[PDB]
């Protein structure tokens, strides 16, 4: 319940690695979701891929 | 000859439903989640079994 | 790495979380091509009982 733009993310830059295998990236605004859940942590940098 | 064309019919409406291996039925589903060059490899999918 | 998953659900209830897509008007007895919650498609829009 609320409003969720995705394109200032995507304009600048800040993610190093950005993939989306679920969806494309640029239909993340046309097309919208109900829940969305979001797992935040930290790894080891060779642990990424 | 009315059940027997009711049931080819019908069987041919249903299979509209059947995802035939890819992600989603839908067409619009597909071209608002893939991209482009991904979306082309679920619709060929459904193309191939419609 | 600071890693951030995005998960999500999709047509297993309305969305309640959409971007900031201006809405119209409704138009009736004419087709035309209707997007919904993120449902896409086209089809003539009439009152239902």
């Amino acid at each position: 319940n609320c409003v969720a733009d995705y394109s200032v993310l995507y304009n600048s830059a800040s993610f190093s690695t950005f993939k989306c295998y679920g969806v494309s990236p640029t239909k993340l605004n046309d097309l919208c979701f109900t829940n969305v859940y979001a797992d935040s942590f930290v790894i080891r940098g060779d642990e990424v891929r | 000859v009315v059940n027997q064309n009711a049931q080819a019919l019908n069987t041919l409406v249903k299979q509209l439903s059947s995802n035939f291996g890819a992600i989603s039925s839908v067409l619009n589903d597909i071209l608002s989640r893939l991209d482009p060059p991904e979306a082309e490899v679920q619709i060929d999918r459904l193309i191939t079994g419609r | 790495y600071r890693v951030v998953v995005l998960s999500f659900e999709l047509l297993h209830a309305p969305a309640t979380v959409c971007g900031p897509k201006k809405s119209t008007n409704l138009v009736k007895n004419k087709c035309v091509n209707f997007n919904f919650n993120g449902l896409t498609g086209t089809g003539v829009l009439t009152e239902s009982n």
